[PDB]
């Protein structure tokens, strides 16, 4: 079908301008109103304006106007968007989404909604620059605990406890933007509190921009 | 009316920009005579003369003017005065030049080329117009995975376009 494999996420520096891609698969790159959506990541969704390749309609946005650059370049078969002065509110999660058509095709008539749509990537910039965090044993019938990944650069990272062989009531929770200039993150599991020295509860992190997996032993 | 049926027709390509010089509604029109006393006599005279001729005359010029009607619902033509088709310009051998026919011929001489094949044409027609068009539309409410993505045929569909 409409595949829209977006470009990945990306990280710069503030103040600056930055670029998106957004390459179709299928269907027609043209002839049809390729748009351009936000949603900051935690609310709803937004649209921000468009573009039509064959005849280079921009349907720009109603704040957003005078600072967006939409293109479409249908020799190579993509399409760009040029947003300027990066900011940590312009950080949200930007969706490629073209619209749809009557009948399981991409030829008919257009219906006028989004319907196939795009991976989307999140569009947050960057303070600083990467930081392999530590991870703890946050000591506590059930004893909780928790391997806090906290202060690191850049997001995110997973927890799986024991490489992911304790897999139910698992409690993860999401990484922060937070007042450091850096990111943290937690996540707790519930274990009884009579097997901490027989079963040693051993999270696996994986911070792939900062290249820390460590093995980290939680016996409290 | 008929103003310029002797112009050729580039100069009756005058005549239709304009009603086709208004010969539709003066076949419809100049029944106004008729129409504004069959009726206006009161007088016995005990028998009648127009009673069949002019009621011949009229029931004539009615049915005149649906056939052609009929024969512009056949080709899917009905409303419209100039309509275009499906049907190609054929094998049929008076092939020749564009600049010729609608820059110095008139309506007449143009009946004198193609008098011949007329009910060719005619039975030409309807055919585009109805044995696949007609049943296209009846297929154009349901399909398979082809409506939206044949990837054949379409080359083709636009290659109609292109050749
Ligand atoms: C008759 O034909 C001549 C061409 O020599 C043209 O100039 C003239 O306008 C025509 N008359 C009418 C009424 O169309
Ligand atoms: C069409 O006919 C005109 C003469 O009416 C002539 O001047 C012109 O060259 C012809 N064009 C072609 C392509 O034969
Ligand atoms: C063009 O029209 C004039 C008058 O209408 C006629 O005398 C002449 O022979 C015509 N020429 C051609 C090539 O049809
Ligand atoms: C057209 O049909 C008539 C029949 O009346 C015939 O005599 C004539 O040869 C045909 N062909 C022409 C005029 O080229």
């Amino acid at each position: 079908q409409v595949q829209l494999v977006q470009s990945g996420a990306e990280v710069k520096r503030p103040g600056s301008s930055v670029t998106v891609s957004c390459k179709a698969s299928g269907g027609s790159f043209s002839t049809y109103a390729l748009s351009w959506v936000r949603q900051a990541p935690g609310r709803g969704l937004e649209w921000m304006g468009g573009v039509i390749p064959l005849l280079t309609i921009t349907n720009y946005a109603p704040r957003f106007q005078g600072r967006i650059t939409i293109t479409a370049d249908r020799s190579t078969s993509t399409a760009y968007l040029e947003l300027n002065s990066l900011r940590p509110e312009d950080t949200a999660v930007y969706y490629c989404a073209r619209e749809g058509t009557t009948g399981w095709g991409w030829l008919g008539k257009p219906i006028g909604a989004f319907a196939h749509w795009g991976q989307g990537t999140l569009v947050t910039v960057s303070s600083a620059s990467t930081k392999g965090p530590s991870v703890f044993p946050l000591a506590p019938g059930t004893a909780a605990l928790g391997c806090l990944v906290k202060d690191y650069f850049p997001e995110p990272v997973t927890v799986s406890w024991n490489s992911g062989a304790l897999t139910s009531g698992v409690h993860t929770f999401p990484a922060v933007l937070q007042s450091s200039g850096l990111y943290s993150l937690s996540s707790v599991v519930t274990v009884p509190s009579s097997s901490l020295g027989t079963q040693t509860y051993i999270c696996n992190v994986n911070h792939k921009p900062s290249n820390t997996k460590v093995d980290k032993k939680v016996e409290p | 009316f008929l103003g310029a049926a002797g112009s050729t027709m580039g100069a009756a390509s005058m005549t239709l920009t304009v009603q086709a010089r208004n010969l539709l509604s003066g076949i419809v029109q100049q029944q106004s005579n008729l129409l504004r006393a069959p009726e206006a006599q009161q007088h016995l005279l005990k028998l009648t003369v127009w009673g069949i001729k002019q009621l011949q005359a009229r029931v004539l010029a009615v049915e005149r003017y649906l056939r052609d009607q009929q024969l512009l619902g056949i080709w899917g033509c009905s409303g419209k005065l100039i309509c275009c088709t499906n049907v190609p310009w054929n094998s049929s051998w008076s092939n020749r030049n564009l600049s010729e026919i609608w820059d110095n011929m008139t309506w007449l001489q143009w009946d004198k080329e193609i008098s011949n094949y007329t009910q060719i044409i005619y039975g030409l027609l309807e055919e585009s117009q109805n044995q696949q068009e007609k049943n296209e539309q009846d297929l154009l409410a349901l399909d398979k995975w082809a409506s939206l993505w044949n990837w054949f045929d379409i080359s083709n569909w636009l290659w109609y376009i292109k050749l």
